[PDB]
């Protein structure tokens, strides 16, 4: 057997980025903000797609 | 009709086309896990001969050429060198599978 | 000649009780050599952090002279007859044993009687084995397995008398004196917490006559008139990690709470450990080991070694695994180990259950080969269970274990539990407690 | 004839070792290279014996006997 | 119920010894006279690889089948090797002992020794040597046997570093066909009847001649070796010739070994009855250990002093031990201490055979060395017949003999053989 999270060629990127990424323990709430930006970005895209469906 | 089948086998061997590249029949096998284990158990002289034959075949296919007709792999001298190693690998894998069944 | 009447042909352990409360048990065999030992229910669990190294320092002082054989003289009469004298102490037991011939039975009973009764202590000897135990502890700091198991006992039994080690801290062995040792002897060396076990060419009548002649007076009265009890210990899901990157290898032990000495389910848990097994780098097997964890560890070159353990104490215990490996493998090894545990909670089939039953049968019978492990089994069984369990009873208890109750017991003790983790060495890739805690359950199940 | 290295004729660079901190203009003969060799395996450290009681029993008294088990760790007795 | 020990020699020299004690688990071992002493310089370290090659594919059972069958029933398989002979021991339930015998005899009699298997096994060979050399007693004993003999006993147990990656399977087949012959093996069984042992012996074992290769008589060399490796403790072994197995002086050498001290009897004691430890501790104040090293073979033997001392105090410990043995050799000894040494030797011999594995090892060793079984009471009464003059003679033979020294550690203060 093997570890599917670390050996799959697609899941290795998600494991290296958002699962087993080493991060500082003492970062404050401001370090949330950029991730929120990414979420807000895709939110815009989703809403924009539906605003592209009737404009 | 044994000689009809045998001559048809010679015709199919000449019509497959890998004898014109200098290749043996055991070189043309697809390298799955059992076949890779069969190459891993080979003696080093046979391994080097096989690797040179694959390199020569790839070089011939690159230039879209073939060997001269006297350098073609004849049917009688085509040695089935990988057959006992592959046979042992299949036997061991089937033994492991039948142990895992029970 | 089947296995059942072969196990029935084992001689019965003969147990009698003297008038003071001392247990006397014997196992008659055909050997010309015998093993006689004294087991006392007194360890580091019976200490109140002011005499935390009392048992270790007392067993250091036990073979240094008595009130009847001062100095090394008793040593002469245990070395002029060829007898080998040994002693040990765990967190809840103490043993003083002599292996000798069958002809020297009254003398070894006399030495075992007066060692545990009239041990002479003098201040020069107090300071001599004070510095000796300081050097012993300095030596034992370099054995990483002992350090990791002491860490596991410290973090799994926090605030309880099971966290403190047998040796104790260095401040106690620098501050223990004669009066506290005398108090420990008066409080713990009593007949209802004492078993005299014999194995080999020993008749029960001669052993009983010598025990009545020598061990009749043990001062079994409670002098202080205060009851010494055994409160239950609180298991703590926690982790201790000792980061030190200069060590070449990392030792990690992960364990959950055990059921205890008197729980029958321990037997089932033994079978579970026999499914997981153990592996060392010098094993001659290779890839074709039956245990999936050992096979994947030798296929991926993960661990130097691993071993499972089920340590038992009164109502409690530590059931888990210990592996030494390099740093770069640690997390991967943890993952595989956790998967094996969850496999036993979910997908235990009858083939590996039968294999674990056979392994437990062979190990639990062939462990009792010789007078010393038989005597140890008699002493520990009379101290823990209150009786010596016959080997056919162990066979009948192993036989009832099938896959359904094994996965039931494994889901009871391993599934969705909070473990205790102790790490020592380059343990950076050893994860947080949250990933190990998340590894104790499957989302697919 | 002093200068021992030059007194020994054929064994001149065997009895004396010459190195440099700054390379010369003349290129040395037999430049030489370390091949990539194997590495010893990493084993856990053992208990030291810094007291007289721990050294008791560590001295050999019997012929040396090795034992290799299949699922038993390999052991040795002195 | 153990009525006797059934001892039989077949006409081709194969020995079968069986004892029926109705034990819950049976133990069956094949003892082959094929130790590390039977290699010349052209196949050194072959016995190490042949010890490690027990789990390879054999003609009758694959390696996967061998491992899964030996541990599916809960049984165990081990190989125990010294310089002289090797032992292949299987152990398991009385019910499942027949397939264990088939697996053991397939391993021993007909190995296939495939090339890729030993190619994968050389790494385990290196790992096992590096694990076993973690004890400095192992390296000292290996160097002591290397210096003490010219040939036929100086071959190491463990494979040398140059031989790793160069041991072929053809040398293993050569070793098996030349040393696993019929009249050099004893099949010993505990918990198993004699008739099935004879059936297995006539079935699996009767295709070998019996003699093979003889040996090279193990001539004595002498000398010293010193290994500056920078340890906290200095290990020094000073040895000389002694009696072989079967002589009247080997028992006297064992009595002398237990008289001078051959191991502790008390945990964290002081060894008051040991002459060497008392003589060294008369003038010393640092941690140490002195014991008497004894080893007996079929043709030669070794007896001497083993000392673990400090780096700056090695000379005092070595000189104190040597002066104590020189005092013993001049008749300065007590007959009561000789009686204590005899009691210690009898106790150690009786405790070495109480376990089933020690009993099987002693039966196999006696069957290989002499071809007949010796009851333990006869061994005890042979111990009792040793005179004190024999002990004085053995000490005098050690003092007057040529020496071999193996030293390891910080050897700035460790003395030399001519400086003794
Ligand atoms: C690809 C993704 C996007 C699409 C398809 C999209 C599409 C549209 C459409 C169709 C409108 C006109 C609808 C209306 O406002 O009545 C609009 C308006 C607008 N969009 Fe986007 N948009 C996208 C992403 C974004 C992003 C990333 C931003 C910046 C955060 C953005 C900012 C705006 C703003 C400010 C307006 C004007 C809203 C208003 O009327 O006040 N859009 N978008």
């Amino acid at each position: 057997m093997t570890n599917m999270r670390k050996t799959h060629p697609l899941f290795k990127i998600i494991n290296h980025s958002f699962i087993d990424l080493p991060a500082p323990s003492n970062i404050s709430s401001w370090w949330n903000f950029g991730s929120l930006l990414g979420v807000c970005l895709m939110v815009q895209i989703i809403t924009g797609l539906f605003l592209a469906m009737h404009y | 009709s044994s000689k009809w089948l045998d001559g048809f086998r010679k015709w199919y061997y000449n019509a497959a086309g890998f004898n014109k590249l200098g290749l043996m029949r055991d070189d043309t096998l697809h390298e799955t896990e059992d076949v890779k284990e069969a190459i891993r158990r080979l003696p080093e002289d046979l391994y080097n001969d096989r690797m040179f034959r694959i390199k020569r075949a790839l070089d011939l296919t690159m230039r879209h050429q073939i060997l001269p007709k006297d350098q073609w792999t004849k049917y009688e001298e085509d040695k089935f060198y990988l057959e006992p190693y592959l046979k042992e690998v299949i036997r061991e894998r089937k033994e492991r599978e039948e142990w895992a069944k029970k | 000649a089947t296995f059942a009447q072969a196990l029935q042909s084992v001689p019965e352990t003969q147990v009698s009780i003297l008038d003071n409360g001392l247990r006397v048990a014997s196992e008659q065999s055909s050997h010309a050599t015998c093993t006689v030992g004294v087991w006392i229910d007194a360890g580091s669990r019976y200490e109140t952090e002011k005499n935390n190294g009392a048992g270790y320092f007392l067993e250091h002082l036990a073979f240094k002279g008595t009130k009847n054989r001062p100095g090394n003289a008793l040593e002469k009469e245990v070395e002029s007859i060829g007898a080998h004298l040994n002693a040990y102490s765990t967190r809840e037991h103490t043993a003083y044993l002599i292996k000798a011939l069958s002809k020297d039975l009254p003398k070894v009973v006399e030495l075992l009687a007066d060692i545990v009764q009239n041990s002479s202590l003098e201040d020069s000897q107090i300071e001599k084995e004070r510095d000796v135990i300081l050097r012993e502890m300095q030596e034992n700091d370099a054995s990483m397995q002992n350090v990791v198991f002491d860490y596991l006992h410290a973090t799994a039994f926090q605030g309880t008398p099971l966290a403190q080690a047998v040796e104790g801290p260095s401040e106690n062995v620098r501050r223990l004196s004669r009066t506290d040792l005398t108090d420990y002897l008066n409080r713990h060396y009593k007949a209802p917490r004492m078993v005299l076990a014999a194995a080999g060419g020993v008749e029960h009548q001669q052993l009983l006559d010598l025990a009545q002649k020598h061990l009749s007076s043990v001062s079994r009265v409670y002098e202080e008139d205060a009851v010494p009890g055994l409160t239950p210990c609180r298991f703590t899901g926690s982790e201790i990690r000792h980061r030190d990157d200069a060590l070449p290898l990392a030792h990690v032990a992960i364990a959950v709470e055990g059921p205890g000495w008197a729980n029958p389910d321990n037997v089932t848990l033994q079978v579970a450990n026999a499914i997981i097994g153990h592996y060392d780098c010098t094993y001659g097997g290779g890839v074709h080991l039956s245990s999936p964890l050992a096979s994947v560890a030798v296929a991926n070159k993960l661990c130097q070694s691993f071993q499972t353990f089920n340590i038992s104490y009164s109502d409690t215990g530590l059931l888990g695994a210990h592996f030494v490996c390099d740093a770069m493998s640690i997390d991967d090894m943890v993952f595989f180990l956790q998967g094996q545990w969850m496999r036993l909670c979910t997908s235990a089939t009858e083939s590996e259950v039968t294999r674990g039953k056979n392994i437990l049968r062979n190990a639990l019978v062939s462990h009792l080969d010789g007078t010393t492990p038989v005597c140890e089994d008699i002493g520990r069984s009379l101290l823990t269970y209150g009786r010596r369990i016959p080997l056919a009873e162990w066979e009948s208890r192993i036989q009832e274990v099938d896959a359904q109750m094994l996965r039931d017991i494994c889901s009871k003790y391993f599934y969705d539990q909070c473990p205790a983790v102790a790490g020592y060495g380059p343990i950076e890739q050893l994860p947080d407690y949250n990933r190990i805690r998340s590894g104790m359950f499957w989302l697919r199940f | 004839m002093l200068s021992v290295a030059a007194r020994s004729g054929p064994f001149a660079p065997v009895l004396s070792a010459t190195s440099r901190g700054v390379a010369g203009a003349l290129r040395p003969l037999l430049q030489g290279a370390v091949p990539a060799a194997s590495e010893p395996p990493v084993l856990d450290v053992k208990r030291p014996f810094l007291c007289r009681e721990s050294l008791s029993g560590q001295a050999a008294a019997r012929p040396l006997v090795a034992t290799v088990g299949l699922n038993v760790p390999a052991s040795v007795r002195f | 119920q153990p009525q006797d020990l059934e001892f039989t020699k077949l006409p081709n020299g194969l020995v079968i010894a069986s004892l029926e004690n109705y034990a819950p688990l049976s133990r069956i071992g094949l003892f082959v006279k094929a130790g590390s002493r039977y290699e010349d310089s052209n196949n050194l370290g072959t016995s190490h690889l042949l010890r490690l090659a027990s789990s390879l594919t054999t003609k009758g059972a694959s390696s996967f089948k061998i491992t899964r069958g030996i541990e599916a029933v809960g049984g165990k398989l081990s190989v125990t090797a010294t310089r002289e002979n090797m032992a292949y021991t299987v152990e398991g339930i009385r019910s499942d002992i027949e397939i264990l015998m088939e697996f053991l005899l397939n391993v021993t009699t007909a190995p296939e020794f495939r090339r890729w298997e030993v190619a994968a096994l050389r790494s385990q060979l290196k790992i096992d040597k590096a694990v076993a050399f973690q004890n400095s007693q192992t390296r000292i004993i290996e160097n002591l046997h290397d210096v003490a003999y010219k040939n036929a006993l100086a071959n190491p147990l463990y494979c040398p570093d140059y031989r790793m990656g160069k041991i072929t399977s053809e040398e293993l087949h050569y070793f098996v066909q030349n040393h696993f012959t019929s009249a050099r093996m004893a099949l010993v069984g505990l918990g198993v009847s004699h008739s099935v042992l004879k059936q297995v012996a006539e079935q699996f074992l009767n295709m070998r001649g019996g003699l093979g290769l003889a040996g090279a008589k193990a001539k004595y060399r002498g000398g010293e070796i010193r290994e500056q490796n920078g340890d906290n403790l200095v290990h020094a072994a000073i040895v000389a010739e002694s009696a072989a197995i079967g002589n009247a002086e080997a028992n006297a050498f064992s009595v002398l070994q237990h008289l001078l001290g051959a191991g502790p009897h008390i945990k964290r004691g002081n060894n008051t009855t040991s002459l060497l430890s008392q003589s060294v501790a008369k003038g010393s104040h640092q941690p140490f250990d002195v014991s008497a090293f004894n080893a007996s073979y079929s043709d030669s033997g070794l007896f001497g002093i083993y000392t673990i001392s400090q780096a700056a105090a090695a000379g005092e410990v070595i000189n104190a031990a040597y002066n104590q043995v020189k005092a013993v050799a001049q008749g300065n000894l007590s007959s009561a201490d000789v009686q204590a040494a005899k009691n210690k030797l009898k106790a150690g011999y009786l405790m070495s055979v109480e376990t089933s594995e020690g009993f099987l090892s002693e039966i196999g060793s006696q069957a290989l060395a002499a071809g007949s079984y010796m009851p333990p009471s006869t061994v005890l009464q042979q111990i009792d017949s040793v005179a004190d003059a024999d002990v004085v003679k053995a000490a005098k033979k050690f003092v007057s003999g040529k020496k071999s020294m193996a030293a390891s550690g910080n050897l700035g203060h460790t003395p030399f053989l001519d400086e003794l």
